[PDB]
C-alpha cells in the first residue's frame, strides 16, 4: 500500500489541457444516456454498459432456451395428459365455474396448457441463467467503484 | 508421413481408450508388485495422480 | 445422502470437557473477559482430578 | 495351486510373457537388451 | 409359510406377465389384437430390408458394365452369406476373383490392342497364370 | 458444467460444506475487529449469498411438503375444497423439511475460502470455531480431512505432539 | 429433415386419448379406492362425451353413490395416516433429544433488568 | 491435425503446467519443475547433468516407450503377404495396410507405455530427486521454461 | 525415546490384529499422563461403553436363553441352526445357547474395537511423536492434583499513591 | 512478407535462456511488486528497515525500479551469472544474460 | 481469442501471444492452400 509522487499544482496551460479533456469528454455522452454529473458517472456509464451486455445475452439465451424447452421437455410433458392415472381419458373437473368445454378437447387442452406455459417459462429462465455469462459486470471485491475522471480518460496535446 | 496417429489424440474417445488401457497396465503392474524390481502403483502420492489424470488436459 | 458424513460421536461422559480454554492450540484470540472463565475452567478440572 | 501353474504358462502366449517382461523390465537392467 | 406363499403369488405373477409378452401374438385375448399385429409388423419390416438389400444389388447390376456384373455377384454372395459361414474360405474367394480379373483382362486384349508381340506374351502369361493345361516352361521356350 | 464458476456464491461438489445453521452459529462466535478488509470482504459477500439462500429455502422445500402433505390427506385431491387439511399438514410438515434442508451442509466457494485460506484470517476463524463452537468443529474438521486439507486446528492431526481436543471419529487412514 | 420432427406434430398430441385397456383387465376382487375411482372416471367420462341422456342420467345416480363410497374410503385413509403421522410425530419427539444448549443472550438485557438511569427517569437535574 | 506433428504434446512432461504445482508439495514441486526443465530446455542443466538426465530417462522412458512400440508394431505382423493368391500378389496393397497398422500399434504402445511407467518415474526416481535438489528450480524457472519449450516448439514447426 | 518411529497399520489383516492392543495403549497412556484431560475423558468414555454395551449384552443373553428355554419346555424349539450338529452331534438347543451367549460379546467387543481404535490410534502417534521429539514434559491440558498445584498468594499490596508531577 | 521476415528474425535470434535465475534476479522479480504503472512511487526512506545511508539506498533504488535497468544488466549480477554456471561456460556453451522477448 | 486463452494458459502475456498466435494462423493457412492446391492438381 505505498504511494505515489503528488505532481505540483498545476500552472494554466495545464489547466486549461484538463478543461480541454473533461469538455471533450464531455462532448461523448450519448443524449439518450440520462447519467447526471457526478464523480461516479462514468464508472456507472462503463457499468451500464456491461449490465447491457449482459442483458442482450441473457435474452438471447432465453429466447434460445424457449426452443431448446419446446420439444424436449413440454411437449413429453404435456403426452402425460392424454389420460389419467385410472387409464380413463382426460376429462374437465370444475373448480367454481362450470364452463362448457364444447370444443373439441377444450378441456385436455386448456389443463396441459395452463400446467405447460409456466414450465416453459420456468425452464426457459432456467437456462438463461445457467447458460449466460456475467463475469464481465462481476467484481468480487468491488474494486471497479473507483472514481474516473473525464480529463483521466483522454488525453490533449 | 507415418506420425498422425500422435495428432489424432484430440479425440476423447482416443484419450478414454488410452486412459483405460492405462489403467489396466496399472491393474496389472500392481498385481505383479510381489515381484522384486518392480515399483507399482501408489495411490497417496500426488505427483502420480495429477501426471495420469492432466495428460491430455489443454490438448489443442 | 450418497457420500462421506461426519460422524456425530463424542465424549458424553467426562464433566465440563467441551469447556475449552485457551491455549496455544486456540492462539488466545478469544473474548477479552473470558480469561476469568479459563480460571473457572482451571479450578473445575481440578475438582475432577 | 497346481492348475494355477498350468494355465498360467500354458494357455498364455509365450510372446506376452516376452511381452510382459520387457515392458515392466527397464532397458538398462533388460537381459536381452 | 406366508413367506413362502408371498413369494410365490409374486413368482406366479411374473410368470404370467412373461408368457403373456412373449406369446400375446398368438391369442386375441388382447383387445382389438394389438400386439399381434405388432409382431406380425416385425416380419414385415425385416422382410423390407432384405428385399431393400436385393434391390439396391439390381440397381447397381444395371449400372456397372457388363464385364463387371459377375465379379459384383461374387461379391455380393460373399455379403449375403459367404462372411457368416466359417467353412467358405475369403482366400478362395480372393482367388476366385483374381480369377475373373485375369479373365477380364484376357479380354480386354482382345478389343483390337494391336501389339504383335505382346499380344502372344499376354496371352501366354495369362494362360499359364490361372493354371491352365498350357505349361508354363512353354511360354518360358516361347520367349 | 456451468459458466459462472468465477461466482463466490457458487461452488462444486468437493467445496467446503456448511449448512445454514452452522453458519449462523459460526458468525455468533467472531468478531470483526479480528479480521482483515479482505476477510470482512469475504464474510459479507457470504452474507448477502446466505441471505438470498435462506429466503429461498421454503421455495425450495414447497414441492415435497406440498405432496407429503397431500399423501397424508389421503389418494383424494380435493383442491380449493381440502385446502384447510392441506396447509394446517403442510404448516406442520413444511418445517420438517426445512429443517432436512437447513440441516444439511452446502457447498461454496465462500465457505472453502473463509475456512481454509492459509493467511491469518483462517487461522483465526479456525481456531474460534474450534474453541467456541466444538461440535461444529468436530463435524468440519472431519469434512476437511477427507478433503485433504492439513491444517494444525484438525482433531486428525498425526504431525501434532499435543493430544486432540475432541472425540476424532473413525477413518481411512 | 429438421421439419419433420420439430415441425410436424405427433399424432396423440392431437386426437382425444384412447381408453387404456391395460388398466381394467386384471382388477382386484375388491371394491378397493382404486376400482371405485376407476368406476367413477369412466361414468364421468362417459356423461361429458355421450349424446344419449338415458345413459347419463343412470351413470349421474351411480356417480353419486360412487361418490358417497369414495367419501368413505377416503375417510379411512385419512384417519390411519394422520393417526400414523400424529403418533409418530409424539414418538420422534419422545425419542429425540432435543437441543437444550441454545444460546440465553436474548432473555438478558442488563440495561434494562438493572436500569442504567436509575434516579435520573425521573426528571432532575 | 495432419498438418502439425503432436506426438511430443502428450510425452515428456509437455503437459505440466502451473496447475501441477500449486496442488504439489515443495518437494514434488520441484521435482516436477526440474522434470519438465530438463526434458523440454535441457540448456539450463550443466552438460554432465544432462548425460545423467538423458541416461536415467531413457533407459527408463524413451528407449523402453520405442522397444514397446517396436514390439506392438511387430504384433501387427504376424502375416506380411495379409492379401495375396497364386493368381495375383498386392505388394504395394500390403506395404500400404503395413504403413497404416505397424504406426498405429507403435503410437498405441508408445503412449500406454508413457501414460503407465511416466508418472512412477517422476515420483519413485533417484536421480530426478537428486539433481532436482542439486538445481532447486524455482516457480519463475518453470514460466521461462514453458515460454522457451513452447517457442522452441513453434520454431521446429517453422523449420 | 530413541527415535524409533510408529506406523499405523494399513493392511486388513495388520488392523486387525492391532485392534486388540487399543486397552493396552491406553494403560500406557494412563501412566504417562494421568491427568491429562484427554486422556482422562478417553478412559472414562471407555469404561462407560464398556458397562454399558456389557450389560446390554448380558440382558440380551439372559432374554434369549430365558425364551428358549421357555419355549423349549413346550416343544416350540425355533428351527435356526442344523438339529443335531455336523461334527460332535451337539444339538440344535446347546449351539443356540452358545451362539446367544458368545455373538452378542463379539458384537459388543467389535463395537468398541471400532468406535476407539482410531482415537487410540491418534493418541499413541501423538505420544510416539512427542517420544521421538525427546519431550518428556507434560502436555499443555494437564490438571494436577491439590498436592501438585501451586496456591495462589492472596497478599497483593497495591504501591503508595503519590501525586504525579506533571 | 511479414511473416517471413518474422520467422527469419525468430529462427536467427532466439535462444533458450541457457541458465537459471539467480537468487537476486528472484528477489527482484519477488519484490517486483513495489513497482508502480502509470504513476511513479514514491520511495520513502526508513533506516531501521532499509540500513545504509539516505542517499546510497535512494540511488539503489533508482537503478532498481525507477531507471528500468533489469536485474541481468548489473555487473555482480552478471558475475554471479558467470561464476555459478562456469560448467556451462566450458565445453563451448555461452551464457544467455536477457530471456528472449 | 480462443488461441489467445490457449497461448496465456502457457506462460504469456496477452502482448506476446498475438505475436505468436499471428503466426501459427498464417502458417496454418499456407497448409490449407497447399493442400487446396494438391486437390486441384489431383
Ligand atoms: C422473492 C422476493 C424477491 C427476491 C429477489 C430480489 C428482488 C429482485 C432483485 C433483482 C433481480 C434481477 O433483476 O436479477 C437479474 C439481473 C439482470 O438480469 P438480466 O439477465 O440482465 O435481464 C434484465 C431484464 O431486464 C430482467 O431480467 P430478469 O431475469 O430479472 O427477468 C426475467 C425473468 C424473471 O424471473 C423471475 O421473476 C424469477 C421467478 C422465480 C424466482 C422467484 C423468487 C426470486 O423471467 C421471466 O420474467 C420469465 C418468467 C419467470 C417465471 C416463470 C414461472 C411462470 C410465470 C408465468 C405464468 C403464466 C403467466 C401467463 C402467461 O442480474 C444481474 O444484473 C446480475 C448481476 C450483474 C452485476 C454484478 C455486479 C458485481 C459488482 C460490480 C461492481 C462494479
Ligand atoms: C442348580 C440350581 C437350579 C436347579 C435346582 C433344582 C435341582 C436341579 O438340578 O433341578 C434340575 C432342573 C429340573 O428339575 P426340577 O426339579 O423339575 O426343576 C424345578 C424347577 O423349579 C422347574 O421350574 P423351571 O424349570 O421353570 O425353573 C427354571 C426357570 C425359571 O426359574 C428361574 O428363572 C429361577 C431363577 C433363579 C435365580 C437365582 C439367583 C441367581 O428358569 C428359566 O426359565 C431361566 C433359564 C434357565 C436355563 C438357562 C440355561 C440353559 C442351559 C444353557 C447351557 C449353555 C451352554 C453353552 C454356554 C457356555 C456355558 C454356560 O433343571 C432346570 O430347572 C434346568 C434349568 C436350571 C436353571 C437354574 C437357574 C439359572 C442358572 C444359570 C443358567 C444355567
Amino acid at each position: 500500500g505505498f504511494e505515489t509522487v503528488v505532481p505540483a499544482p498545476p500552472t494554466r496551460d495545464d489547466e486549461l489541457r484538463m478543461i480541454k479533456a473533461t469538455e471533450e469528454q464531455f462532448l461523448q455522452q450519448p443524449r439518450y444516456k440520462l447519467y447526471m454529473n457526478e464523480a461516479h458517472r462514468i464508472a456507472k456509464m462503463n457499468h451500464g454498459d456491461r449490465h447491457n451486455n449482459i442483458r442482450a445475452h441473457f435474452w438471447s439465451n432465453f429466447a434460445l432456451g424457449l426452443l431448446i424447452t419446446g420439444p424436449i421437455f413440454i411437449i413429453p410433458f404435456g403426452k402425460a395428459f392424454r389420460n389419467l392415472r385410472s387409464g380413463v381419458p382426460y376429462y374437465f373437473r370444475p373448480k367454481y365455474v362450470f364452463t362448457q368445454k364444447n370444443q373439441y378437447n377444450q378441456d385436455r387442452n386448456w389443463g396441459a396448457m395452463k400446467k405447460q406455459i409456466p414450465l416453459w417459462l420456468g425452464l426457459s429462465t432456467a437456462y438463461a441463467y445457467w447458460f449466460t455469462d456475467f463475469s464481465i459486470n462481476d467484481d468480487e471485491w468491488l474494486e471497479k467503484g473507483k472514481v474516473i475522471y473525464p480529463h483521466q480518460t483522454i488525453k490533449v496535446l | 508421413p507415418l506420425k498422425f496417429w500422435w495428432g489424432l489424440n484430440k479425440f476423447e474417445t482416443i484419450q478414454g481408450i488410452h486412459s483405460i488401457l492405462g489403467n489396466a497396465a496399472d491393474l496389472v503392474v500392481s498385481t505383479l508388485s510381489f515381484i522384486p524390481g518392480v515399483q507399482g502403483r501408489n495411490n497417496a502420492s500426488y505427483i502420480e495422480n495429477s501426471i495420469r489424470v492432466t495428460r491430455f488436459r489443454g490438448f489443442d | 445422502l450418497f457420500d462421506f458424513n461426519p460422524s456425530s460421536i463424542k465424549f458424553e461422559k467426562y464433566p465440563f470437557y467441551y469447556w475449552i480454554n485457551s491455549s496455544q492450540l486456540t492462539e488466545f484470540n478469544q473474548y477479552r473477559k473470558f480469561v476469568i472463565r479459563d480460571s473457572i475452567i482451571y479450578s473445575l478440572n481440578n475438582y475432577i482430578i | 495351486s497346481l492348475i494355477n501353474s498350468k494355465r498360467f504358462g500354458k494357455i498364455f502366449y509365450y510372446f506376452l510373457k516376452y511381452y510382459i517382461y520387457d515392458w515392466v523390465i527397464s532397458r538398462s537392467v533388460k537381459d536381452l537388451k | 409359510m406366508a413367506i413362502r406363499n408371498f413369494v410365490f403369488k409374486i413368482s406366479n405373477q411374473i410368470q404370467n406377465l412373461a408368457a403373456k409378452r412373449s406369446l400375446a401374438y398368438l391369442n386375441q385375448i388382447d383387445s382389438q389384437s394389438v400386439p399381434s399385429r405388432a409382431t406380425i409388423n416385425m416380419k414385415d419390416q425385416v422382410t423390407q430390408m432384405q428385399r431393400e438389400i436385393d434391390n439396391m444389388a439390381n440397381v447397381i447390376r444395371a449400372q456397372i458394365p457388363d464385364e463387371d456384373r459377375a465379379e459384383f455377384e461374387i461379391l455380393k454372395k460373399y455379403y449375403v452369406t459367404g462372411q457368416h459361414d466359417s467353412l467358405v474360405d475369403p482366400q478362395d474367394v480372393l482367388l476366385q476373383l483374381d480369377r475373373i480379373q485375369v479373365l477380364k483382362n484376357l479380354k480386354m486384349i482382345e478389343l483390337n490392342e494391336e501389339a504383335y508381340d505382346p499380344e502372344l506374351v499376354r496371352l501366354e502369361k495369362l494362360k499359364a497364370r490361372v493354371l491352365l493345361e498350357e505349361e508354363g516352361a512353354l511360354l518360358e521356350y516361347a520367349h | 458444467m456451468d459458466n459462472n464458476y468465477h461466482f463466490w456464491g457458487n461452488g462444486d461438489r468437493q467445496d467446503v460444506s456448511l449448512s445454514y445453521e452452522d453458519y449462523y452459529s459460526i458468525l455468533d462466535c467472531l468478531l470483526d475487529e479480528k479480521l482483515s478488509p479482505q476477510g470482512l470482504m469475504k464474510f459479507k459477500n457470504l452474507h448477502e449469498v446466505s441471505m438470498y439462500g435462506v429466503s429461498y429455502v421454503p421455495l425450495y422445500c414447497f414441492p415435497v411438503a406440498y405432496g407429503i402433505s397431500h399423501m397424508l390427506t389421503g389418494k383424494v385431491r380435493r383442491g380449493h375444497s381440502g385446502y384447510r387439511n392441506l396447509f394446517s399438514l403442510m404448516s406442520v410438515v413444511l418445517p420438517f423439511t426445512c429443517w432436512y434442508a437447513y440441516t444439511t451442509p452446502i457447498p461454496r466457494r465462500l465457505y472453502t475460502e473463509i475456512i481454509c485460506s492459509n493467511n491469518a484470517d483462517g487461522a483465526y476463524v479456525r481456531n474460534r470455531i474450534k474453541q467456541q463452537k466444538p461440535g461444529i468443529w468436530r463435524k468440519l474438521s472431519q469434512q476437511l480431512y477427507n478433503k485433504n486439507f492439513r491444517f494444525p486446528e484438525l482433531n486428525q492431526d498425526l504431525t501434532a505432539t499435543e493430544f486432540p481436543l475432541d472425540y476424532v471419529a473413525p477413518h481411512k487412514f | 429433415m429438421i421439419w419433420k420432427y420439430l415441425q410436424r406434430t405427433n399424432r396423440g398430441n392431437i386426437i382425444q386419448a384412447g381408453l387404456q385397456h391395460r388398466k381394467f383387465e386384471n382388477l382386484p376382487f375388491k371394491q378397493n379406492f382404486d376400482n371405485l375411482t376407476k368406476a367413477y372416471d369412466l361414468r364421468m367420462w362417459y356423461i361429458s362425451n355421450s349424446p344419449h341422456e338415458a345413459k347419463n342420467l343412470e351413470y349421474v345416480n351411480e356417480l353419486e353413490a360412487l361418490h358417497n363410497e369414495l367419501n368413505y374410503q377416503n375417510s379411512r385413509q385419512f384417519l390411519f395416516r394422520t393417526v400414523s403421522f400424529l403418533l409418530g410425530w409424539a414418538l420422534f419427539y419422545q425419542f429425540y433429544e432435543l437441543p437444550k444448549t441454545y444460546d440465553w443472550q436474548d432473555t438478558q438485557e442488563p440495561k434494562h433488568q438493572v436500569p442504567a438511569y436509575g434516579d435520573l427517569e425521573e426528571g432532575g437535574d | 491435425f495432419l498438418f502439425y506433428n503432436q506426438q511430443h504434446k502428450t510425452r515428456n512432461g509437455y503437459f505440466i503446467n502451473h496447475d501441477n504445482l500449486m496442488l504439489a508439495s515443495l518437494e514434488e514441486r520441484k521435482k516436477l519443475i526440474f522434470y519438465f526443465i530438463a526434458n523440454q530446455v535441457p540448456e539450463k542443466l550443466d552438460p554432465v547433468d544432462r548425460v545423467k538426465f538423458n541416461e536415467e530417462l531413457s533407459d527408463n522412458l524413451s528407449t523402453k516407450a520405442r522397444l514397446i512400440g517396436s514390439l506392438t508394431g511387430l504384433i501387427g505382423l504376424v502375416g506380411f503377404p495379409y492379401i495375396s493368391t497364386r493368381i495375383y500378389s498386392r505388394p504395394v496393397l500390403n506395404i500400404g495396410l503395413s504403413l497404416l497398422i505397424c504406426p498405429f500399434l507403435y503410437y498405441v504402445g508408445n503412449q500406454l507405455t508413457y501414460s503407465v511407467w511416466e508418472p512412477k518415474f517422476i515420483a519413485n526416481n533417484n536421480t530426478v530427486c537428486e539433481l532436482s535438489k542439486k538445481y532447486n528450480f524455482t516457480v519463475f524457472d518453470f514460466a521461462q521454461a514453458k515460454k522457451e519449450a513452447h517457442l522452441k516448439a513453434l520454431r521446429t514447426e517453422l523449420v | 525415546y530413541e527415535g524409533l518411529k510408529y506406523e499405523t497399520p494399513k493392511t486388513f489383516f495388520g488392523r486387525f490384529l492391532n485392534q486388540f492392543n487399543i486397552d493396552a495403549k491406553l494403560d500406557t497412556l494412563s501412566k504417562f499422563y494421568t491427568y491429562q484431560k484427554t486422556i482422562r475423558a478417553t478412559q472414562a468414555e471407555l469404561q462407560e461403553d464398556r458397562k454399558s454395551y456389557l450389560t446390554n449384552s448380558l440382558l440380551f443373553t439372559a432374554v434369549s436363553w430365558f425364551s428358549i428355554y421357555q419355549f423349549a419346555r413346550k416343544g416350540a424349539v425355533l428351527p435356526v441352526l442344523r438339529e443335531y450338529g455336523r461334527y460332535f452331534g451337539t444339538h440344535r438347543l446347546f449351539r443356540q445357547y452358545l451362539h446367544t451367549l458368545v455373538l452378542p460379546l463379539l458384537y459388543t467387543e467389535y463395537a468398541l474395537n471400532q468406535k476407539y481404535y482410531t482415537h487410540m490410534e491418534h493418541l499413541w502417534t501423538v505420544h510416539v511423536n512427542r517420544l521421538n521429539q525427546k519431550i518428556l514434559e507434560d502436555p499443555l491440558y494437564t490438571f494436577y492434583p491439590q498436592e501438585l498445584n501451586v496456591p495462589k498468594h492472596n497478599i497483593i499490596v497495591p504501591t503508595i499513591f503519590r501525586d504525579t508531577p506533571q | 512478407t511479414y511473416y517471413s521476415t518474422n520467422k527469419e528474425a525468430l529462427i536467427q535470434n532466439f535462444e533458450p535462456l541457457n541458465r537459471k535465475f539467480t537468487e537476486e534476479e528472484v528477489e527482484q522479480f519477488l519484490r517486483n511488486e513495489g513497482r508502480s504503472q502509470e504513476e511513479k512511487r514514491n520511495w520513502i526512506y526508513n533506516p531501521h528497515i532499509h540500513g545504509s545511508t539516505e542517499g546510497e539506498w535512494k540511488a539503489d533504488i533508482h537503478e532498481k525500479f525507477d531507471s528500468g535497468k533489469a536485474p541481468w544488466e548489473r555487473e555482480h549480477v552478471k558475475a554471479k551469472i558467470l561464476e555459478t554456471n562456469k560448467a556451462k561456460i566450458d565445453a563451448g556453451e555461452e551464457i544467455q544474460l536477457k530471456p528472449f522477448k | 481469442g480462443s488461441c489467445l486463452l490457449i497461448f496465456i494458459q502457457l506462460v504469456f502475456s496477452g502482448i506476446v501471444v498475438l505475436l505468436l498466435d499471428d503466426m501459427l494462423n498464417k502458417g496454418y493457412g499456407l497448409g490449407s492452400g497447399i493442400s487446396l492446391f494438391i486437390a486441384t492438381n489431383i
